[PDB]
């Protein structure tokens, strides 16, 4: 069956992760987070990434993959699906299959893989030092998905968790994942956060 | 007429045709006007001389058959140096080609320019065109000067040293204009610095003798891995910098062991004894990238600079502990003491020292660092300095009283030295750090033989053959002798891989390095192992728990503070052990008067003169007998604050001199023979007495 | 209890899930001043980014009320690059944020409305060992 992986926190002895910057909860400022709730809005094909750094040199050149594995069980075993209205539209760059949601634009070393293991396309993410030593690491990431078109779309939340794979028999790279598209692409933040600190 | 502007770029067989048709021509003319054009711009040096490298070595020695091309030279030389500034700001030359290094070499190999003429306008000039280079060129063109002779290379750090000297002597330096504001002169400072680093790396630098820092899990202060709760990782701390072009070459001014020519020589004395430092620090630490901080050059400073320059860091870590602790005593509520009263017994302060100083450093290891007000008990008063002095006297002779057997004491070199292999208390080598770092910050001199491998291996390092030879020589020298032994030392002397190890009942105690050392034979196919194995073990590796706590306690009492780089081993030591020169000259124009005697009185000018007549043996007998050290305070006899003092009439009822203050309050006699008898008696009867 | 290296977490709403909560039924215990955690000081310490450690073993909180007591202590002892020039620019590949760094005074990353409100003033700005660092609006006026 599609199983899930628990939600845990596996960073590792050496702290590679992202880091995330706050300029305000204004309407036109999305190039921000949710500094308490961990929330992306960040609007829709748009270029919103803050920084990048990682500890020394991690060493690169293996893909590791990452699947965006639902919360509510009720379609834990669902299958990822692109938006019909924009898997038949010509807005991809043509090497863009028009069966996932990943538009690697903040880096260039991730392919999409067709993982038969769950009948799930899981596409790998790059898993490189982000300039080598800076400051609150923001890889790019902006999705182009609309969830609300009368399909498989049943609009809900899909969770980047990372798996790694190498030469150990390890699986590395748990941390507090968030990725979202559908809803509001940016805007402010205090208000959800006001109705969810309530909850 | 042919004008020659057909040829743009010189070579060997050009320059010697032009230089054949002037002379079968006879007319200079020519010439001076290829050479003007040549010399007017940057790209015809760059494509000059472009081999298809003796071009340099022999064509420069024919130049100089004539007087009128130094003329030419001279304007050729002012005019280019700054096209060659706007193309080395932002042109990035070098890294567009790297076939760009022949420019200043053309400019700098003629050994003629050094004439005082020059020295105003042409080579101030090409300095300050030397000050900006992309900061890999300046490696490059240092490796070219490290790897050449010992003889030019000095040659050429003394023209650079007397351009500075000569600017220091023309230009004035004060308050409101330091020595860093003018440009050409820090200019010529970091041009000088990359000589610097090319005659370092002349010497025989070393990197793998260096002992790697073994240290215990120490009492961190929550202050430090906050941050990473803020957020950060573990962080390479922004604490000790380090010199960009030490990491380019990977080369540390701690890393020489014997250099081509002495350290002491790129010490520019006009310029050094210009220079302030007390705002020099400011210019330092903050980091203002405007102006120069020549302690980011440790070698143009000598000791009296660097340690006012370590006492003002002193300085103002107690004013921000202090800005610190007003408020959190506002706030919290707590109270603490700046000042480090260690109120101690009259013969239990070795373990009242231990039981209060360990303590208050183990709260905060930066009060050892703070200032020291000593109270006795018995006695009272504002202390000084010389309660303080008493206390840190008794305790040093006390610790080198053999009462305790953890101070050892050599004859052949007259230096201390701590126990090989005792089986001390770690607080017993916690004191000693603790009051030394405190002479260091105290400004006092602390009565110590310790030889440079203290001072060394108290900076981060190991021991080395000339730190070997320092207390027993001898057995450097044995090892030498067999360095250059090309027979068999197996046939010969048998002797196997063991030799000995002193301990402290001089029992001949079995130690072998490795296993079997005593059936492994000597081979005589290598020996560079037996002299690395060597200054491994003889050198370290048996001092490691006691010196590791004496280490601890020092780097506790001073961690976070300019003194790992600033003072070199050979540098430390004159802050705390004295002047090893004894200048009587500097004692005499550096005098302080006092007990309302004039200066220009007969009788100090013939106590002098009886001073006088003692040698350098009697005169540091006669200072070791009076101050209380036998060696001139920091800054020699020149830079301290002596007080001669009035104690009474010509009477020989009491001759007594403060030792606390350090006043020589000797009496005022007329004959000179009660004078010569009365100091031959003190001198023979010095510390017999045990007054001091 | 989490005494795992490799396994740290670092966010207490990041823990708050496998802790068997949805929002507000977290209960931990601090270390500086060791008490219980407060609603607000969960709101504060989320305000913060901070990152959990485990002490001894056990990984504890942090409150509120001590943010300006073990950070103050470093604001005015060890000084450092203090330009906005290219003092961090060069030194390293990437140079810095648009002016986000890890904060000592304001203490989150970034406050939004931060980034002129020193400038306004210009007296003794603390650019500690090259961060510009601001103020929060729980500690503008005196309190």
């Amino acid at each position: 069956s599609s199983s899930v992986p628990s939600q845990k926190t596996y960073q590792g002895s050496y702290g590679f992760r992202l880091g995330f910057l706050h300029s305000g909860t204004a309407k036109s400022v999305t190039c921000t987070y949710s500094p308490a709730l961990n929330k992306l809005f960040c609007q829709l094909a748009k270029t919103c990434p803050v920084q990048l750094w990682v500890d020394s040199t991690p060493p690169p050149g293996t893909r590791v993959r990452a699947m965006a594995i639902y919360k509510q069980s009720q379609h834990m075993t669902e299958v990822v699906r692109r938006c019909p209205h924009h898997e038949r539209c010509s807005d991809s760059d043509g090497l863009a299959p028009p069966q996932h949601l990943i538009r690697v634009e903040g880096n260039l070393r991730a392919e999409y893989l067709d993982d038969r293991n769950t009948f799930r396309h899981s596409v790998v993410v790059p898993y490189e030092p982000p300039e080598v030593g800076s400051d609150c690491t923001t890889i790019h990431y902006n999705y182009m998905c609309y969830s609300s078109c009368m399909g498989g779309m049943n609009r809900r939340p899909i969770l980047t968790i990372i798996t790694l794979e190498d030469s150990s028999g390890n699986l590395l790279g748990r941390d507090s994942f968030e990725v979202r598209v559908c809803a509001c692409p940016g805007r402010d933040r205090r208000t959800e956060e006001e109705n969810l600190r309530k909850k | 007429r042919i004008d020659f502007k057909d040829v743009t770029y010189l070579t060997e067989e050009k320059v010697y045709e032009i230089l054949e048709l002037c002379r079968e021509r006879e007319d200079y003319s020519p010439l001076i006007r290829v050479i003007g054009r040549v010399f007017s711009s940057a790209e015809a040096l760059v494509q000059s001389f472009r081999k298809v490298i003796d071009a340099i070595r022999r064509v420069y020695t024919r130049l100089l058959s004539n007087e009128k091309i130094e003329t030419a030279f001279l304007n050729a030389l002012v005019y280019l140096s700054p096209n060659v500034e706007c193309d080395l700001t932002y042109h990035n030359v070098y890294s567009r080609d790297p076939n760009y290094l022949n420019l200043f070499i053309i400019v700098m190999e003629n050994r003629n320019l050094h004439s005082p003429e020059y020295l105003e306008m042409a080579l101030p000039l090409f300095c300050k065109a030397m000050s900006k280079l992309p900061l890999a060129a300046q490696g490059k063109l240092i490796r070219l000067w490290s790897k050449y002779n010992a003889d030019q290379i000095r040659r050429m750090m003394e023209t650079f040293q007397q351009l500075i000297t000569y600017k220091v002597i023309s230009n004035e330096f004060n308050s409101r204009n330091l020595v860093n504001d003018d440009d050409a002169i820090v200019a010529a400072s970091k041009c000088l610095k990359m000589v610097y680093y090319a005659n370092v790396v002349g010497g025989e630098v070393d990197t793998n003798h260096n002992e790697e820092d073994d240290e215990e899990p120490i009492p961190e202060s929550s202050e430090l891995t906050l941050q990473e709760l803020l957020g950060e990782e573990r962080r390479n701390k922004k604490g000790p910098r380090v010199d960009p072009l030490e990491t380019e070459l990977g080369v540390k001014t701690l890393d020489c062991r014997k250099p081509l020519i002495p350290f002491e020589e790129f010490i520019n004395e006009p310029l050094n004894e210009v220079l302030e430092m007390d705002k020099d620090y400011t210019f330092f630490k903050v980091e203002t990238e405007n102006k120069f901080s020549f302690m980011t050059c440790p070698f143009i400073l000598n000791a009296v600079t660097k340690n006012l320059g370590l006492y003002y860091d002193n300085r103002i870590r107690m004013y921000s502990e202090r800005r610190i602790t007003v408020l959190y005593s506002l706030v919290q509520g707590q109270q603490l003491n700046p000042y480090l009263r260690l109120k101690v017994r009259r013969d239990h302060i070795i373990d009242d020292a231990l039981v209060r100083l360990e303590m208050i450093a183990m709260e905060n290891p930066a009060d050892l660092k703070k200032q020291l007000y000593v109270e006795f008990e018995g006695e009272q008063g504002v202390d000084e300095g010389g309660v303080s002095k008493e206390f840190f006297q008794l305790v040093v002779e006390e610790i080198f009283n053999p009462d305790i057997g953890m101070f050892t004491y050599d004859e052949s070199t007259k230096l201390f030295w701590f126990n090989p292999s005792s089986f001390e208390t770690e607080g017993q080598f916690t004191l000693i750090g603790i009051v030394l770092g405190l002479a260091i910050y105290n400004n006092c001199i602390l009565d110590v033989h310790f030889p440079m491998v203290v001072y060394r291996k108290l900076m981060g390092k190991k021991g080395t053959f000339r730190d070997l030879g320092d207390s027993h020589p001898v057995l450097y020298q044995s090892l030498k002798d067999l360095l250059e032994y090309e027979g068999n030392v197996e046939d010969d002397m048998m002797i196997t891989f063991q030799i000995s190890q002193t301990d402290l009942f001089g029992n001949p105690m079995m130690y072998d390095l490795k296993e079997n050392g005593d059936k492994i034979p000597i081979t005589n196919e290598n020996r560079k192992e037996f002299v690395n194995l060597y200054s491994d073990y003889i050198l370290n590796k048996s001092v490691e728990k006691q010196f590791k706590a004496f280490r601890r306690g020092f780097h506790m009492v001073t961690n976070e503070s300019p003194l790992k780089y600033l003072f070199r081993p050979e540098e430390i030591e004159l802050l705390i052990c004295g002047s090893r020169n004894l200048d009587f000259q500097a004692l005499e124009e550096t005098t302080e008067y006092d007990g309302g005697y004039t200066r220009d009185s007969v009788l100090i000018r013939e106590f002098w003169e009886i001073v006088h007549s003692f040698t350098d043996e009697q005169k540091r007998l006669f200072l070791q007998f009076t101050t209380g050290t036998d060696r001139a305070p920091v800054g020699g006899l020149g830079k301290l604050k002596m007080i001669i003092a009035k104690n009474g009439p010509d009477t020989e009822r009491l001759p007594t001199s403060h030792t606390c203050f350090n006043v020589l309050l000797l009496p005022e006699y007329s004959s000179k023979e009660k004078l010569k008898e009365r100091l031959l008696k003190a001198i023979t009867y010095a510390k017999g007495f045990g007054m001091l | 209890m989490f005494q795992d290296p490799q396994e740290r977490p670092r966010k207490l709403p990041q823990l708050c899930t496998e802790l068997q909560t949805t929002i507000h039924d977290i209960i931990l215990e601090c270390v500086y001043c060791k008490q219980q955690l407060l609603r607000r000081e969960v709101y504060d310490f989320a305000f913060r980014d901070l990152c959990i450690v485990y002490r001894d073993g056990n990984p504890y909180a942090v409150c509120d009320k001590c943010l300006k007591f073990y950070s103050k202590i470093s604001e005015y002892r060890h000084y450092c690059y203090s330009l906005y020039g290219t003092t961090l620019e060069q030194q390293y590949n990437k140079p810095l944020c648009d002016l986000l760094i890890r904060c000592i005074n304001c203490q989150k990353p970034l406050c939004p409305e931060e980034k002129q409100r020193h400038l306004d003033k210009k007296q003794r700005f603390h650019n500690i060992r090259g961060r510009w660092t601001g103020r929060c609006m729980s500690c503008c006026r005196s309190s």
